[PDB]
């Protein structure tokens, strides 16, 4: 690529479970969802990367 | 009203005013400052190209 200084962040989208609220199979009992424990990231770099 | 563009090699823009002209061997931040009675708004803008 064209010249430029590197500049990178990482980002995790994270899920956590619980299961067994009054069945399993049926659903989920509760999942916490997170951007980087928030509820918005956004890259402001030149660089990202996502896992 | 007037607003100022300069640049520093760390990211705290607050502790220096400069314009690198030609080629670099680092990094510079680009931030824009503009004051409307004393609401000194301050942005960073982006990263300069190596020259
Ligand atoms: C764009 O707007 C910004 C938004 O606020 C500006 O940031 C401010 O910049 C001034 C200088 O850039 C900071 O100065 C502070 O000064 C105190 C006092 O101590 C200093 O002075 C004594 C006397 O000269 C000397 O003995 C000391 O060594 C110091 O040098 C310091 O204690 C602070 O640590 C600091 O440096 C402002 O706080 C600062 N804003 C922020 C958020 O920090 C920025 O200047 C504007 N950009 C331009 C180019 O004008
Ligand atoms: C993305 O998620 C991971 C998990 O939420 C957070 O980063 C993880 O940070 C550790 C510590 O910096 C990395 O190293 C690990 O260290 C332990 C202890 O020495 C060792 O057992 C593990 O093998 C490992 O080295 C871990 O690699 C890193 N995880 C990943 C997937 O890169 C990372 O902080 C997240 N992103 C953000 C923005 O927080
Ligand atoms: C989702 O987050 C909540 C909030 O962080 C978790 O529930 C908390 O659990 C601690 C430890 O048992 C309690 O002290 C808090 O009071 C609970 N918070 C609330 C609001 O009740 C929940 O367990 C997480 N759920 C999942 C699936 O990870
Ligand atoms: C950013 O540029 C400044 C210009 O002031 C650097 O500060 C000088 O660094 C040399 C080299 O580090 C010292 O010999 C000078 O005495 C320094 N300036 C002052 C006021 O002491 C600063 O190192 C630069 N780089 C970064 C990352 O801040
Ligand atoms: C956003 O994420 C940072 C992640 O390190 C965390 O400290 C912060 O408290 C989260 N934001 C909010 C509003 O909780």
């Amino acid at each position: 690529a064209l010249p430029i200084y590197y500049q990178h962040t990482d980002i995790n989208f994270t899920a956590t479970a619980s299961f067994g609220g009054s069945c399993y199979v049926c659903k989920p009992h509760q999942v916490n969802i997170s951007l980087n424990g928030n509820t918005s990231v956004c890259v402001r770099t030149s660089h990202f990367s996502i896992r | 009203y007037d607003v100022l563009f300069y640049c520093s090699n760390s990211s705290s823009g607050v502790l220096d005013t400069t314009i690198p002209f030609g080629p670099s061997s680092q990094p510079y931040y680009c931030f824009i400052n503009s004051t409307i009675n004393t609401t000194h708004v301050s942005t960073f803008v982006g990263i300069l190209p190596p020259t």
